[PDB]
């Protein structure tokens, strides 16, 4: 999604509440990194490092999924509609070329005599 | 608390006390297992066994029907008219309905 | 000169030896197999005479290696 | 001939001494795979019967040889895990092993549909087992309980149906000797008869409907990843869908209709979910309900042509799949995780194993006749003579096929890995081994695919 | 008799190193020498079949390796060698006679020579199968073949970026041009029992759901054109004789090859013709705005191939055959020099690929340089510098016929449009004051570059020479028109060059002129990373995530099991945790259990 | 040989009149490769075949003819049924493989002509269009999967079609 | 071609005396452009650019701050593209 | 930072001018007119009028933002080698190479392991040197440097070395 004008560097402002906004993001980005620093360099480790942001990310969407759809209202039932409902969107589709074709083998041949397989 | 619970170890054969090696400790098992034994399959399953497969036994008449199929094309062109299929396998049935 | 990029090398070009070395301990009854063509006769085509429809193969044709299977 | 050796495994492991057991189960099991391409090829017009109904013979059944083939090749990458624990551990999962393809013989062998329905069932509780105990992760009950309560529920409605048929019409028995079979009248007493027949072979043959039972067995790891491969033939086991419908059912079609409807779109959307997911072993395992639905479409069809690549389709995944499988479980061995993005790197780490994970990943594409070509092909070709719209459809499957592939090699050809620091030897001897026995079959069935493609043929 | 013996063998010449390449003999640094000696001798043998194609005589032949028996088919390794097939194989040669020596010079002393090597060898070979296709089945081991050997060749080099998707973009828009392609399998089947090729010259039916449902969408896939041709620009991140390949001769042939040996087809259908110039008409201009935006010395000349392509797609809309191979015989020596030379350029001053900041002055690199002004000339209509054979015969051709005005308007536009990019690589870097793309650089003349080039020359001032004279042809076009027809195709030429040559050196003097801020351009990409790169990536994984793996696949398909467990154990704690305890309250229900099977119940 | 129905002669006849040049580049090296490595290829395999001598004719073909009508015996048996399916389905076999050869015919014609096509053969376009159309009818096609029980409801179904319009004309 | 280290200085420092705007006499190579030579705020970044060019382009805009002095410049150059064995 | 943001802008200004511009002639002549510019405003400094200023140079920028501007040979993102030709090998798999492909070029093995030795030793002094810097949190934006200069090395040490070299 993309509005009128791309976004990269409009509407910032200095202020003073984005001056400790950015003090904020930068405190946890150092806290993060400090520990994979002291795992990184140390010849005694030999090992894939596990990291709690990419566990947490599998575990979105392999689980909390029965935790979850506890409110249904309306969006849950709009997607069934979309999620069984193209089935019978086809069945109708199929069904008027059987028609068309079981008529043609009885009255006025449509098969070409050159036709053999299956 | 876990008490006994937290218990693990890396392992790894690498190089390390195995030189070379597939199979777990001991250095004499490996080499007559990993690669003798391994391979013997390797050989005779794969090498010896593709002379077979469909190549040799006939297999399900795909080679007889060839030779039965030309000696008919040319005894029925001969003396009748009709080319093999026309109205085969039914001769004087009894009646429709 | 200079010291280069790593590879195992040794663990992946050893396992290609391996397997060729196997490949040609059985490659040797292939070279036999086309000899098999050579030396004996291969196929013919003739109408049979009424005595036996089957004498160790009941149909060979192509290659003889066909009969010596046929018979176990 | 085949039962009795296959029998005699069981005390070998268990007698002989506790420093070589691997030594002997792979070896001896490579002699008697030998004498399945050796004695079961041979046939006529119309396959002959073995011996009296123990077990019987293949009419259009050489599946049974990828089962030889994977008699030792699920013995290969089992050796890395099992390993650190117990010896009385390792002989009782090894003659698991035994067992499963014990049964597994039974199955595709024995020519009737009583008895076999008796082995279909039993070769769910050995796979029970292993994939209940030796879970690297956890939920490996939300696996196990799923495994039995989707096959039972469907396999169950068997014993209602098959006993009914025999009661009315003279005996099930040979097949051969079924030719008492009487078109069906199409009744709504019949409509639950037909469904009790095909509701047993919609579970294990997987549908866009009750198809949760799969993935969830092959996330969570059995043992290692070449256990994996033995639900892989569980799926090709349910065959008896090609025999059930064209002997028991053959007038019956218009109850097919809306089941391959169901198939189809177990296609497009099977094939969209396996874009953004996570887990390599998930890749697969969804991949894994596409190839197999294009084997339900086939069978519905019940076209002559149709056969010719269902039948091809079954020996095509099944060596392709379960391949795919162990180039997941070789790096489920370095890293200790199912993450995609996490292990990325080969060539610059893995050289050798690079070039297997590309003839994988190109085989779920279509490729030079090899056997998925063939096998596919077949298909699309029989689908056009069923209904024109098809191939519309059809062809859109053909785009995320790539996809399906391609994702698996992006995501691994990468150098990167700066986080990673193990997975020093790339490839043990029989890591490579392992992919090489599982790849060269099918490069020889590019000369004689007339042995694998074969229901008279 | 030695005709079909002598085609086996350029076959198996090229096959030789693929079992050398399975170690067999031990070959250090000679290895990518054994390559260029290897097609050498296969030029050779493939020269004496086509001198013997001019005299008289055409053999068809099959190696009896027939692995299909299925339902009244046989399906063996067949090679054709008739007319399109013949003359292709010997001119499709001596293309990478040059472009494998060359790749001598480029992408030298690296770790994966040998491998660099390895997969432009099966690229050879499956392409000669496309070729020499007389199945049907045949013809999907080529046109399936090119297009995955692709992605070793456009992602060789091992990229952490964009490399990847560029070599899965040529695989994914030909996969929609596979859509097209086995419903053009499965229709063929279906009508007609033999399968093969040698079919539908007897007893050819009527039907416009084969070629434009089929043929025509797979003209798509390969060969670009206007369905899909994104995969063009980013296929120049390979390595430059990679890409040289890919869009002269191999990869641009098999779109439009399909098309030129099923004429019959198309000659008997007047709804195909139509759509064959309607495609044609949009690839003309579209592709050919692209080049004059797009500043890449790589990615000027990839559009370039599919604006030469537009031409190649207007003669299957008049049905003619015979100049339809023509044409791209001569493309094959247009293009094989023109992005060579041009990556002669790149590896010298450093590695730069914009025509910005190099500036190859004429008396700096004299051998390159002049096989620039040849190659550019070429594609323009020329009398003389192998144009007029080829480019010419279309435009005049294309005047008298009851197909599309608009079309043939079109056309004509593209074919001035030709000399705006060919003068955007002499004026604006080879010509005039060098650009200076780096303070000391080191640019000098290889002896393998000498005895490439100059063998290339030959072949491109010759082809002009052989190719008519030999080739016997039908239906002679030119007649009617001096000025409106036959000098039209000249004059375009002439007009085209003047007009670029006034636009471009007013920005090039300018001084005080000054860029403007707006203007009306749909024409830096044309618009297509916006819906294809951007759009339709998006829309086909929002509705994987938003819809089927957040509702389907993991709700509302396993919404079933909750009806039979959830439900089930609200079933079971209302007869586990139910009367607790007490004798009294067991007994209080057998009280009714009785009146059930005695008032309730009627039997007794 | 025998079957196979193919072209009376070729001509293929060269004058070469205009032009000497270099007589003939085509015929100076037709003749130059016939002697370096076609002879000697005639030679060892002349000498692989006087090496056989001693040389095996077997049966080859087998008989297996009639053996009853399917259209004949019915009511459901077991030992009646088995054998005469298993001629139905040998026919079937061979019928496969007769469209080939017709198949094989029409390919000739294409490869031999080219520039004529359709104008000229005729005799193997008019063997194809009799042959496949009586094979749609009588074997499979429309009859789904390869049964002998199911193939006399299909010769009875063109049997009933056809008294039906004869009935009314 | 390679790159030595007494040639990556040598390269620097014609670039640097072909200025115009900056003094060839006053300037060396160990003298910072920041304070000791004659260079303003926008000046700083255009020095940097031109360097750029005429070596292997290469350039971070968050570490453009942390680079002024030529010698400082010269040695972050050679630095990140691998300079001198 | 106001004065980080116009050297980012004023960076980014000379690089997507030779897009437009052919010769460098004219790429000279059009930088003076640039610095014209920004020199009449530079003098005079305000929190309001100069943030202003800041926010309308992205205007005028982004009418002429597209002509598809040189992006450099060996630089980040863009086009034309970004990664390619720098795959290499990473330090991890050196010590992975089994004996007797190992004893070929004994002088870079033998300089690795005195190399290593020296690393593994430092690793437990840099540790408590890295734990020593007043933060008490855990870090702040960027690595501390060492002050001790008798046993060297500053925290990190497979940082700088092992690196791609093309």
């Amino acid at each position: 999604x993309x509005x009128x004008x791309x976004x990269x560097x409009x509407x910032x402002x200095x202020x003073x509440x984005x001056x400790x906004x950015q003090a904020e993001r930068l405190a946890i980005r150092s806290r993060l990194k400090r520990e994979y620093q002291l795992q990184y360099y140390d010849p005694s480790r030999r090992g894939v490092i596990e990291d709690p942001a990419l566990v947490r990310w599998t575990y979105a969407r392999s689980a909390n999924i029965y935790p979850n759809f506890r409110p249904n209202t309306k969006t849950s039932l709009l997607g069934a509609l979309f999620g069984i409902g193209p089935l019978v969107f086809w069945y109708y589709v199929f069904k008027t070329d059987r028609d068309r074709k079981e008529k043609l083998i009885q009255e006025g041949k449509l098969d070409r005599t050159f036709n053999i397989s299956y | 608390r876990w008490q006994e619970d937290p218990e693990p170890e890396d392992e790894n054969l690498y190089e390390k006390n195995p030189d070379s090696h597939g199979y777990d400790k001991d250095p004499a098992v490996d080499i007559w297992n990993m690669r003798v034994v391994f391979f013997f399959g390797f050989s005779i399953v794969l090498v010896l066994g593709s002379t077979f497969v469909a190549y040799l036994p006939d297999y399900r008449m795909q080679e007889w029907a060839r030779r039965e199929a030309e000696r008919l094309v040319k005894y029925r062109e001969a003396h009748g008219l009709p080319i093999m299929e026309s109205n085969c396998f039914d001769p004087s049935k009894i009646q429709l309905p | 000169r200079l010291f280069i990029i790593k590879p195992s090398g040794f663990y992946d070009k050893r396992f290609l030896k391996l397997l060729r070395f196997y490949i040609l301990l059985t490659g040797i009854p292939v070279a036999i197999g086309i000899t098999l063509i050579n030396v004996x006769x291969x196929x013919x085509x003739x109408x049979x005479x009424x005595x036996x429809x089957x004498x160790x193969x009941x149909x060979x044709x192509x290659x003889x290696x066909x009969x010596x299977x046929x018979x176990x | 001939k085949y039962i009795i050796p296959t029998i005699m495994l069981m005390p070998l492991t268990w007698l002989s001494k506790n420093n070589m057991i691997w030594v002997n189960s792979t070896a001896h099991s490579l002699l008697i795979s030998f004498t399945s391409l050796l004695l079961m090829n041979q046939f006529g017009d119309n396959s002959l019967n073995f011996s009296l109904l123990f077990f019987s013979d293949s009419l259009s059944t050489p599946l049974l040889i990828l089962t030889m083939w994977l008699l030792p090749l699920m013995l290969m990458a089992s050796q890395h895990h099992l390993s650190k624990e117990n010896l009385t551990r390792k002989k009782l999962f090894i003659t698991m092993l035994i067992s499963l393809q014990l049964f597994l013989i039974m199955t595709f062998t024995a020519m009737e549909l009583i008895l076999f329905y008796i082995l279909f069932e039993a070769t769910l509780v050995p796979t029970l087992i292993i994939i209940t105990r030796w879970g690297n992760q956890t939920e490996r009950l939300n696996a196990g309980l799923y495994f039995l309560f989707y096959t039972l529920a469907g396999s169950l409605p068997l014993l209602v149906a098959l006993i009914y048929i025999q009661n009315t019409v003279g005996s099930l028995n040979f097949l051969m000797l079924q030719y008492w079979v009487q078109p069906v009248h199409n009744s709504w007493s019949n409509v639950f008869m037909w469904l009790a027949c095909m509701m047993a072979f919609m579970v294990k043959m997987p549908l866009y409907g009750l198809h949760l039972w799969l993935p969830k067995a092959h996330v969570e790891a059995p043992i290692a990843g070449s256990m994996v491969l033995a639900a892989v033939l569980l799926k090709l086991g349910g065959y008896g869908m090609l025999r059930i419908t064209l002997i028991l059912n053959p007038m019956t079609d218009f109850m097919a209709y809306p089941f391959i409807m169901l198939s189809l779109w177990g296609m497009i959307m099977t094939s969209s979910i396996c874009l953004r997911q996570t887990d390599l072993k998930s890749l697969i395992a969804y991949s894994s309900v596409s190839h197999m639905a294009l084997v339900i479409v086939a069978i519905l069809i019940q076209t002559p042509w149709s056969y010719m690549g269902a039948t091809a389709l079954m020996i095509a995944h099944g060596l392709t799949s379960s391949m795919l499988f162990c180039l997941a479980n070789s790096n489920y061995e370095r890293i200790h995780s199912r993450t995609m993005i996490l292990a990325r790197g080969l060539q610059t780490l893995l050289p050798l194993m690079a070039t297997w994970w590309l003839l994988a990943s190109l085989t779920n594409l279509a490729l030079p006749p090899t056997i998925n070509l063939i096998g596919e092909l077949f298909v699309v070709m029989s689908t056009f003579s069923w209904s024109n719209i098809t191939i519309i459809l059809m062809g859109v499957n053909m785009v995320i096929t790539a996809l399906y592939s391609l994702y698996m090699l992006i995501m691994t050809q990468r150098g990167k890995y700066t986080y990673h620091i193990n997975n020093i030897s790339p490839s043990f001897t029989r890591e490579n081994a392992l992919m090489s026995l599982h790849i060269l079959p099918l490069l020889l069935l590019t000369l004689n695919p007339k042995i694998i493609l074969g229901p008279l043929y | 008799n030695m005709f079909s013996s002598l085609s086996l063998v350029t076959l198996l010449l090229l096959t030789m190193p693929i079992m050398m390449m399975s170690f067999n003999t031990y070959k250090p640094s000679n290895y990518p020498l054994y390559v260029k000696t290897a097609i050498s001798y296969a030029f050779i043998t493939s020269m004496i079949p086509t001198m013997m194609f001019i005299h008289s005589g055409q053999e068809l032949i099959i190696s009896n390796w027939h692995w299909l028996t299925i339902q009244t088919l046989k399906l063996s390794l067949s090679f054709k060698m008739d007319y399109f097939s013949m003359m292709f194989i010997p001119v499709a040669l001596f293309v990478t006679w040059s472009i494998m020596e060359f790749s001598m010079w480029y992408m030298y002393s690296d770790p994966n020579i040998n491998k660099f090597f390895k997969y432009l060898l099966l690229f050879l070979i499956t392409m000669l199968i496309l070729v020499t296709a007389n199945n049907l089945f045949q013809l999907f081991i080529g046109w399936e073949g090119v297009g995955i050997m692709s992605f070793l060749l456009i992602g060789w080099w091992y990229g952490r970026a964009d490399a990847n998707t560029a070599a899965l973009q040529a695989i994914l828009y030909n996969r929609i041009g596979d859509i097209g392609f086995i419903l053009a399998m499965a229709w063929f089947l279906t009508n007609l029992n033999t399968w093969d090729l040698q079919q539908i010259f007897m007893l050819n039916p009527s039907d416009s759901n084969m070629p434009l449902i089929g043929l025509a969408l797979a003209a798509t896939g390969k060969s670009a054109q206007f369905g899909l041709h994104p995969w063009l620009p980013s296929a120049m991140e390979g390595p430059t004789p990679v890409s040289a390949l890919l869009h002269s001769s191999t990869m641009v042939v098999a779109g439009i090859f399909l098309l030129i040996r099923f004429y019959p087809l198309t000659e008997n259908n007047k709804y195909i013709q139509s759509i064959t110039l309607c495609l044609g008409a949009i690839t003309t201009l579209f592709t050919a705005m692209c080049a004059l935006t797009q500043n890449d010395i790589k990615k000027i000349i990839a559009f370039s191939t599919s604006s030469q392509l537009g031409l190649m797609m207007v003669t299957i809309g008049i049905n003619q055959p015979y100049l339809a191979f023509l044409h791209i015989c001569t493309h094959a020596f247009f293009k094989a020099m023109l992005f060579m030379c041009s990556g002669s350029i790149i590896h010298s001053l450093n590695d730069e690929q914009d025509i910005r900041k190099m500036g190859g002055l004429f008396k700096a690199m004299p051998f390159t340089t002049t096989a620039l002004i040849v190659g550019s000339l070429a594609l323009t209509g020329m009398p003389f510098l192998t144009g007029f054979y080829s480019k010419d015969l279309i435009i005049e051709a294309a005047n008298t016929s009851y197909t599309n005005a608009w079309a043939l308007l079109m056309t004509l536009i593209a074919t001035s449009f030709t000399a705006i990019y060919s003068t955007r690589i002499i004026f604006f870097a080879l010509l005039g004051q060098p650009r200076f793309p780096t303070l000391v650089n080191i640019n000098e003349n290889n002896p393998l570059l000498i005895n490439s080039i100059k063998r290339l020359l030959i072949g491109s001032l010759f082809a002009g020479y052989i190719i008519s004279n030999n080739i016997p042809p039908t239906t002679i076009p030119q007649m009617t028109m001096p000025y409106y027809l036959k000098t039209t195709a000249l004059i375009v030429t002439i007009l085209g060059f003047i007009l670029a040559l006034e636009i471009s050196n007013m920005t090039k003097n300018l001084k005080y002129h000054y860029p403007s801020n707006a203007f009306k351009f749909s024409t830096l990409l044309g618009y297509f990373p916006t819906i294809m790169h951007r759009l339709a990536p998006y829309m086909n994984l929002s509705m994987s995530q938003k819809s089927a793996s957040s509702l389907l696949d993991l709700i509302w398909l396993e919404a079933i099991l909750p009806k039979t467990i959830s439900l089930a154990q609200m079933k079971a704690s209302t007869l586990v945790t139910n009367q607790k305890g007490l004798i009294k309250l067991y007994f209080l229900s057998f009280l009714i259990t009785i009146l059930i099977s005695m008032i309730l119940f009627n039997f007794h | 040989x025998x079957x196979x129905x193919x072209x009376x002669x070729x001509x293929x006849x060269x004058x070469x009149x205009x032009x000497x040049x270099x007589x003939x580049x085509x015929x100076x090296x037709x003749x130059x490769x016939x002697x370096x490595x076609x002879x000697x290829x005639x030679x060892x395999x002349x000498x692989x075949x006087x090496x056989x001598x001693x040389x095996x004719x077997x049966x080859x073909x087998x008989x297996x003819x009639x053996x009853x009508x399917x259209x004949x015996c019915q009511e459901k048996d077991v030992l009646c049924m088995f054998e005469a399916e298993m001629q139905w389905r040998r026919d079937y076999k061979v019928d496969q493989e007769i469209v080939n050869i017709i198949q094989e015919r029409l390919k000739a014609c294409q490869q031999r002509e080219g520039e004529s096509h359709r104008q000229n053969c005729a005799k193997e376009l008019e063997q194809f269009t009799q042959v496949v159309k009586a094979y749609q009818d009588r074997y499979x096609x429309x009859x789904x999967x390869x049964x002998x029980x199911x193939x006399x409801x299909x010769x009875x179904x063109x049997x009933x079609x056809x008294x039906x319009x004869x009935x009314x004309x | 071609p390679p790159l030595t280290l007494e040639g990556i200085k040598d390269r620097v420092l014609y670039v640097l005396k072909l200025y115009d705007k900056i003094d060839p006499e006053k300037l060396s190579v160990n003298s910072h452009f920041m304070k000791d030579l004659g260079l303003d705020s926008l000046d700083q970044v255009e020095i940097i650019m031109a360097m750029e060019d005429e070596f292997g382009f290469e350039i971070p805009d968050i570490d453009a701050e942390k680079l002024m002095c030529p010698q400082e410049i010269v040695d972050y150059i050679a630095d990140k593209k691998d300079v001198y064995e | 930072t106001h004065q980080q943001k116009v050297l980012r802008l004023y960076k980014r200004a000379l690089r997507h001018l030779e897009s437009w511009c052919i010769h460098r002639d004219k790429y000279r002549y059009f930088a003076c007119l640039l610095r014209a510019r920004f020199d009449e405003h530079k003098n005079e400094k305000d929190m309001v009028k100069a943030t202003q200023l800041l926010r309308e140079a992205e205007e005028e920028f982004w009418h002429g933002q597209h002509p598809q501007p040189y992006i450099f040979p060996e630089s980040p993102g863009g086009t034309s080698y970004e990664r390619y030709e720098c795959y290499k090998v990473p330090e991890w798999c050196l010590d992975d190479w089994h004996p007797s492909e190992k004893a070929m070029y004994p002088d870079y093995f033998a300089k690795r392991e005195q190399w290593k030795k020296l690393r593994r030793e430092s690793w437990e002094r840099e540790v408590x040197x890295x734990x020593x810097x007043x933060x008490x949190x855990x870090x702040x934006x960027x690595x501390x440097x060492x002050x001790x200069x008798x046993x060297x090395x500053x925290x990190x040490x497979x940082x700088x070395x092992x690196x791609x070299x093309x």
